[PDB]
């Protein structure tokens, strides 16, 4: 269990405390009154359980906090609500995504298939040809390792089907890539992943979502926020120009996405004139786009003519 | 009012609204909202804090009988029809409840006309008399009444009066704010009566509150011109008969008006004219006189009001205020102001206001009252209740605003609000203000004793803290957590910095944050300073120094050896604001 | 790729036609009249799909099929409603769990960990020890191996933490087990995996849930239904009896669970005296009660007080 | 209803509501359900298909003006008060809308006493004649009325006569079911005439439609006895004068009665008792007679309903029903009943029912209505309209039910509803039936097409279908279609069963599944049979079996070689019921 190139800016955490006392009030950055007060208290329950329980290895979660926390009294806990803010202001003290210190979440980032081999570490005590499910980048993304690379792209898609059957027909191999399902919206495990290859790699990386704006949403919380990023990434899946060519079924959108269209414009985040373009063709057709319905026309179509098709020509 | 000519039924039926009958709920309450009045109108004369029963059973589909029983002198048999009824016209410019005796009749007959069963009364005018019984009918056309049975019935234990009225109409609904409302309105503003309410089906709200002060006397006067008008100089002059310091309250200023007018100051009072009239209405105008009277009406007092709500609600911080008798463009008028703050009161918002009039309620649409209005045009949150909207603070509230005044400024023709005059809302609001800061004060107290409280568990919190800070970091201990707890209630800390060598240099600071004059000792056995002051008992001695230092002053106190170690175990005393004074 | 034993019965549902037309009409069990005559027609885009693309490979889902379907006319789709009826029809006429057709599904069966190698077959073209998330039984249960087994107890636990957790402090080694997380209503994947292993391994197998009736169903969900079951199994999970005693915090439970409780009673599903004993105890105590919440009485607390001490009076 | 005594508004204002003015919105409507019928009260008596415009602008906050041109032959000078006025006793038992006068005279009181505005008034008799303008007012206590404005207008395109009335009420509503519903509810029954609406703010719906066929006539009687009670008695005697073949239409059945009651054949008329009364009254019910009138009433019509609906909506399929005069305890009527299927109609259920009573409308809770009860009593689902409930079967209906009597059975005092009398029900329900079945025959009929189609399409799909189980199983191929396709309509098959050897037999078997009777040819060159019939033409013959099967008959023909494969090219045809008939 490494941890230490943090656990040292999360003991300096404590340091700004004496300094902080010896001399005067105890502001942060706002502590002196009640909420602000006690707020704080709460600095003991948090570099305790952590600085003291990093070199013991044990690490736990958020429902779990809530109660390892129902033992420091004058400091407990009355609702789960806490855990974040506390967690999330950590993120931006010590500057130091979460995870980083023995965090693990609600989910499971499963999901990848691709050419390159590659181990972890820690808990102890193939990825060219795992499995099926295979590997399932677990509640971390800085436990480490490669050599083999033999692949140029990788797959960002979402559906408990098009990925799997993008497996069967497969892709693999006389086709480069590296796979990873995502599940609704991708956060820490996933996400960590994506970036982690568009920075120590240099391999390019595009986002395959539905046409929802429950999707074109999913590649905003890897393209930006909502540590976690692929920014120079570009987005090869169902976007409105390309299905207007291409025949396919559709079905009728509701008011929840309407509301929604013109959130994605009218609040400018990440907001180009080519997501402007392609999302105006939204406003005009008006109709939705499932993703795996490629399969009405052809089952061996996607692994066929879409993704090479639009392959090509990257933009 | 108008006063006819051929026509009965139809009267009401047309003005079925303006006087206050329009839908089944309000059919009701407008019979009670007389009855009541009626009562203390009569008691308020020579009878006492007057009691009053009222009841209303179910009988029917949709009819209601309706039990008034008064407790009043009663009333004499040769002058039922007159106040069972009305018909009449003419004076009389004082004081009290119903716009002119329109009162009663109205019931009468609403019940007479949807129902039909005449109408009960009974009475007794003292301990030894007949106790009347009359069914009373008015017969329209025949506008003059009708009574139909003039019996003797035995008991009632003598002294009062009760009306038993049955009608097609609706009390029921009590909940939205209808009824109970109305004499829990009622009640609170009359202090010096009982109310007993026992509504159809069975439950008993019983306002049996006191303080037994009958309101001031009601009183009666001439007008004063400001106030008159076109309609005035016609009644004044056609009917009856030197027409100045004869019918126009508070001789020179008589032969002085004459003249501008363009009249003799001898000429004779009626048959003057048409339009030679129009020109002395302004021979007033133009020549303001002294005053009209002060010495006029009857607020309900400063106290009373206090102890009517007090007694029937659930408040916490109590205000009341009765302020002079102000005056508008001849009608004299004093408004006086109360308020309640939280308790059994609501929760979050929803301000709620009752209005008084003339010791009359009101809870007909509050939109345009010069009432509500008042208290939308002026400060808000700071002053104490934080909340937001264009008009009318909200919060747990309540507050009473009444006005005086031998005639009124109502909007509608119905009486139901209060029109928007200059020199009264002028009035209401220094009024509603004169509370409005003495509230003030209990929440900047109040809530203060918060900011007191907080404190003392930021002193049992920044305790542990600093001791979390320890058996996680190992660093000597929990380091002071005084000089900063001190800052904070920010009083002024004073401690001991010691350093050791082969001597012993120890220093004795203090500093302030708030200003002050203190007095410190420090007892030990000798010593090797910024100037001492010692006396000496037994064998250790005393060093007392004397400082006064204030604002953010940070002065320092020194010295030297002895012995050793030991030396940490004391805490040094003064004598001002441990430390006594 | 097997499915033979089944193709059998697959083409023979075919059979029963000409042998049905040739003769007379031609009821199933109804046919005969418009919806039961297109309810057929559609038999056809059925075993057609299948007999003839089960010798090829390739495997689809669900929201694929409303799509290779809108290839055969006069049989199309109009909505995704139909996938289940007809698949959910050859269930029961072919006795054959819709899986063997080379069906799979909405989700990932993943998270599994304990003292176990073994190898699947198809799709290519250790259990003991795998990484973290490690395998993911994925949609099929019968593309088997095994020949390691030194464990004796297998085990059903919920939760994106309360089974990670039990990976950290463990309990792999010194104590047995085989896990299996299972993330809400275990389906396929897991299900026909933890009966499989209830009746070709005779090893016993207990469930371990919250105490929401939404979990105290899921031991249902594999108790038997709603080829997937382990009736023979025990739930050592949070039983309202095994709380009372156990101190920890708790929660306020609401309406919907009220309505809940006399459901799994005024409904005798698997309504023993025993889980009725227990349950009665939800009335009583008019409280919830998380699975986490040992953490509240020690972090190390599961996995040394609880578990064992309840597993050592098997019931 | 009454003669009263000395009170003229009262009357009104207490029966505020059994007269028909409680509400807003119902104060305005029973102004209109006057004035409307009036009018074709007025016309049906010698003027022709009346039309009428019908306005009502927006005046004010809550009053409105509503205008009612007529068309009919507008009235006389000295005939206004009687008309617009109500105060009449005594008379009169045939067949019309308003239950006595009691009319318009509600409507100008009503108007009169909210607002209060006279009431405009304007008429012309006939071409060139005066056309007069009459405000009239009705000053209470002195209950005759009091003309005020009797001038001579200036145009009007001379024949008929509007009202303009001004009134505190409310049109407004015309959702939920109010006023629109009134007219287009008048409109359908009355097909004899044009209504044209023209609403405040801007619309126009026009009920012009026709069939100019004016009413039956109208027409008066005598009373019957039974149905004659104690009241009756009181008022024949008391008032006029034998007092049998006089007065109690349809001599030897005169001098029978007298002895049953236990007065003489010849006593004199008037004064007898008021004792003896109660004897004679029996004395008929007791001796049943011949029979009250037939030739008596006027239906609507069967026809004119028919055209009522299909004019003013948008159904499917219709049917109506006038049967015969009933008669009950001595009161003759007669009702009709129409019922109109979907289409403009709404979606499921809901099912909508208006009821007429001798010609009026009614909209006032349904609840209890003979009519509504009788629509509940009865089938249901199996019928056609498949709807649960416990009552009133439910879908896209609409049902029409109408009732006439010289005087009809109304449940609550204000003509609301008729009350459930054996008589009467017992004729509705096989009158609502004599089309609720009319109905059945076209459903049966209807929904029978679309089991006619569903096959077309599995004829069209059975196809394809063993056209899957081909190009899927190895098996030969789509094995005859037909001979299942056959088995569906279930008419009868016919093929030809063929197998090759070192000869060449073959079978043509057929079979039904209904009973009729069959002609069957086949032509070829030869042949080599259960019983043959042979014909020949040109060189190939003909082979004409006769065969008459039925039920689930299965009879088999066979026969011999000549050539060979070749043959499978045919197609045998027949006659009766390819094959001709």
């Amino acid at each position: 269990l490494a941890r230490e190139k943090l656990l040292e800016i999360a003991e300096k955490i404590y340091n700004q405390f004496e300094e902080e006392v010896v001399p005067s009030v105890s502001l942060p950055s706002s502590a002196k009154t009640v909420k602000g007060a006690f707020q704080l208290l709460k600095t003991y329950a948090t570099d305790f359980l952590i600085n003291e329980h990093l070199a013991r290895n044990r690490g736990s979660t958020l429902r779990e906090l809530y109660y390892i926390s129902e033992g420091w009294d004058y400091a407990k806990f009355k609702e789960q609500g806490e855990s974040d803010r506390l967690i999330e202001d950590l993120e931006i003290l010590t500057s130091l995504q979460r995870e980083y210190f023995h965090m693990r979440p609600e989910e499971d980032g499963a999901t990848m298939f691709g050419p390159i081999e590659i181990t972890e570490q820690t808990k102890r005590g193939h990825c060219q040809k795992v499995g099926e499910g295979g590997y399932q980048i677990p509640f971390n993304v800085e436990n480490i390792e490669f050599q083999k690379h033999d692949a140029s792209m990788i797959i960002a898609i979402e559906t408990g089907g098009m990925y799997a059957r993008l497996m069967e027909n497969g892709f693999d191999e006389a086709y480069n890539a590296i796979l990873v399902h995502l599940k609704g919206q991708p956060a820490r495990s996933t996400r960590r992943i994506i970036k982690r290859m568009n920075e120590e790699l240099g391999i390019p990386v595009a986002v395959f979502t539905d046409g929802d704006p429950w999707s074109y949403r999913i590649y905003a919380s890897v393209a930006y926020g909502a540590f976690m990023a692929t920014p120079a990434a570009k987005f090869l899946g169902l976007q409105p120009s390309d299905i207007v060519e291409y025949e396919l079924s559709t079905d009728k959108l509701t008011e929840q996405d309407v509301s929604a269209l013109r959130s994605e414009l009218s609040d400018p985040r990440f907001e180009s004139d080519y997501w402007k373009e392609q999302i105006q063709l939204q406003l005009d057709i008006g109709k939705k786009a499932e993703q795996q319905a490629f399969a009405g026309k052809g089952l061996d179509f996607v692994t066929e003519v879409y993704l090479p098709n639009r392959l090509k020509e990257m933009g | 009012k108008k006063q006819k000519s051929i026509s009965v039924a139809e009267f009401f039926e047309k003005n079925r609204q303006i006087l206050g009958f329009d839908s089944a709920p309000r059919s009701l309450i407008t019979t009670v909202k007389e009855a009541v009045d009626n009562a203390l109108d009569a008691c308020e004369e020579a009878g006492i804090l007057p009691d009053i029963l009222v009841q209303v059973e179910r009988t029917g589909p949709d009819y209601v009988t309706v039990i008034i029983e008064d407790n009043g002198p009663g009333i004499v048999r040769e002058q039922i029809p007159k106040v069972f009824a009305k018909l009449l016209y003419g004076f009389h410019a004082l004081k009290s409840r119903g716009q002119q005796g329109i009162g009663i009749s109205a019931a009468v007959l609403y019940a007479q006309m949807t129902a039909g069963r005449h109408t009960k009364i009974l009475s007794k005018t003292s301990p030894t008399a007949p106790a009347h019984y009359y069914e009373l009918m008015i017969n329209t056309s025949t506008n003059e009444p009708d009574i139909l049975v003039d019996e003797v019935r035995d008991w009632f234990r003598p002294h009062g009066t009760q009306i038993e009225l049955e009608m097609r109409a609706a009390y029921v609904k009590g909940r939205r704010q209808s009824i109970y409302e109305y004499l829990k309105a009622t009640a609170i503003v009359n202090p010096h009566a009982r109310i007993t309410l026992i509504d159809p089906d069975g439950n008993e709200e019983v306002f049996e509150r006191a303080t037994d002060k009958m309101p001031e006397p009601a009183e009666e006067i001439l007008p004063h011109p400001e106030g008159i008008e076109l309609g005035t100089l016609m009644k004044m002059l056609h009917y009856t008969e030197p027409f100045l310091r004869y019918s126009f309250c508070k001789l020179l200023t008589a032969e002085e008006i004459c003249k501008a007018a363009g009249l003799d100051p001898e000429i004779d009072p009626h048959a003057l004219g048409r339009h030679e009239a129009r020109k002395l209405i302004e021979a007033f105008e133009k020549v303001k006189i002294m005053a009209p009277p002060t010495d006029c009406l009857s607020p309900i007092g400063e106290d009373l009001i206090y102890r009517g709500l007090e007694k029937e609600t659930t408040v916490d911080f109590i205000a009341t205020s009765t302020r002079k008798p102000a005056v508008y463009s001849g009608n004299p008028f004093v408004v006086e102001v109360g308020m309640a703050y939280g308790g059994n009161l609501p929760k979050e918002e929803k301000i709620s206001i009752m209005r008084f009039a003339n010791r009359v309620p009101l809870l007909y649409q509050q939109g345009g009252c010069v009432t509500t209005h008042a208290v939308e045009d002026i400060k808000w949150k700071q002053y104490g209740l934080n909340q937001p909207g264009g008009g009318i603070p909200v919060g747990p509230v309540i507050l009473l605003i009444h006005v005086a005044s031998i005639n009124v400024p109502f909007t509608s023709e119905s009486k139901d609000a209060i029109a928007d005059i200059p020199v009264i809302k002028e009035e209401i609001d220094l009024a509603i203000k004169e509370v409005a800061r003495k509230l003030k004060h209990y929440l900047s107290k109040q809530s203060n004793l918060k900011k007191r409280r907080e404190k003392e568990i930021i002193i049992t919190k920044v305790l542990p803290k600093l001791a979390a800070k320890v058996a996680h970091v190992l660093e000597k201990d929990v380091p002071d957590i005084n000089p900063v707890v001190a800052k904070i209630m920010g009083n002024l800390l004073v401690h001991r910095v010691i350093k050791n060598n082969g001597d012993g240099t120890v220093d004795v600071a203090i500093k302030v944050k708030n200003a002050y004059s203190f007095r410190v000792h420090e007892m030990l056995p000798c010593k090797v300073k910024p100037e001492p002051k010692v006396v000496t008992m037994g064998n250790d001695y005393d060093y007392v120094w004397d400082i006064s230092a204030s604002a953010g002053s940070s002065k320092v106190l020194s010295y030297k050896i002895e012995s050793a170690s030991e030396e940490e175990l004391q805490k040094l005393p003064q004598l001002i604001v441990t430390g006594a004074k």
